[PDB]
């Protein structure tokens, strides 16, 4: 019904912030080799903002990342910033927001579409921000991999998207009632 | 050669031109359109307005 729908829907929310806040916070996105770990180079484990080496010397320290052809530069600049991944995880968390006052000015069925617009433009955002990532880890040393953080990124779209489905489904559902009744009335 | 003599030149050259080996460049964003020229991909899009 209605209710379990949007318990579900704020479930979803507040998992997928907490996941996305998780993924940008944590420093286990690749896990690779590189020539800054005092020994092609060392183990590493990385993230969005800080590298730490492990299985070496210098085991346990973590430094920040030393990122740097005009899209070069703005490639550059998104990936360091990290302002879409931010932006998913805050456009969650007005949505989640937006569905509790939906839960609360029940009459207003203009909120539980904002937040369905902006899950699905969070889910976008987080495709944005993987694909930046991908595209700027290149450059022209093998063996790399992706580590949980990654795909809790991936898991936070999905929810994203799931959620945003099952708000606009509420707002389809909640408009046909009143519609009908004020029709039939 | 006012000071001293010289002999036939054994090995001739001249000023020329050093270079950094042309690398595989870095794919660049909408390197897809490559294959064709941009006067193709113009004139698609005003011949469908066309059609």
């Amino acid at each position: 019904e209605k209710g379990v729908q949007v318990l579900l829907t704020t479930i979803g929310a507040f998992a997928a912030f907490g996941l996305m806040t998780i993924a940008i916070s944590t420093d286990y996105w690749l896990y690779t080799r590189a020539l800054i770990c005092n020994t092609p180079g060392g183990l590493t484990h990385s993230g969005l903002w800080r590298i730490c080496c492990l299985e070496g010397l210098k085991r346990g320290v973590c430094v920040k990342i030393n990122h740097f052809d005009s899209a070069e530069y703005l490639l550059r600049v998104v990936r360091a910033s990290s302002i879409f991944p931010i932006l998913s995880a805050i456009l969650l968390l007005l949505g989640g927001v937006c569905v509790a006052a939906s839960r609360v000015y029940k009459s207003k069925r203009n909120i539980i579409l904002g937040a369905g617009i902006l899950f699905v433009a969070a889910g976008l955002s987080n495709i944005i921000g993987v694909i930046v990532y991908i595209s700027a880890n290149a450059g022209e040393k093998n063996h790399y991999s992706y580590g949980w953080s990654f795909y809790f990124g991936g898991l936070s779209f999905i929810l994203a998207e799931v959620i945003g489905v099952l708000a606009v489904n509420i707002y389809i559902e909640r408009s046909r009632e009143a519609h009908c009744q004020s029709r039939s009335d | 050669e006012e000071v001293i003599d010289f002999s036939k030149p054994f090995m001739s050259l001249g000023i020329s031109i050093m270079i950094k080996k042309p690398q595989k460049s870095k794919p660049g964003v909408f390197s897809f359109l490559d294959p064709l020229a941009y006067e193709i991909w113009m004139c698609i899009v005003f011949a469908y307005i066309g059609v």
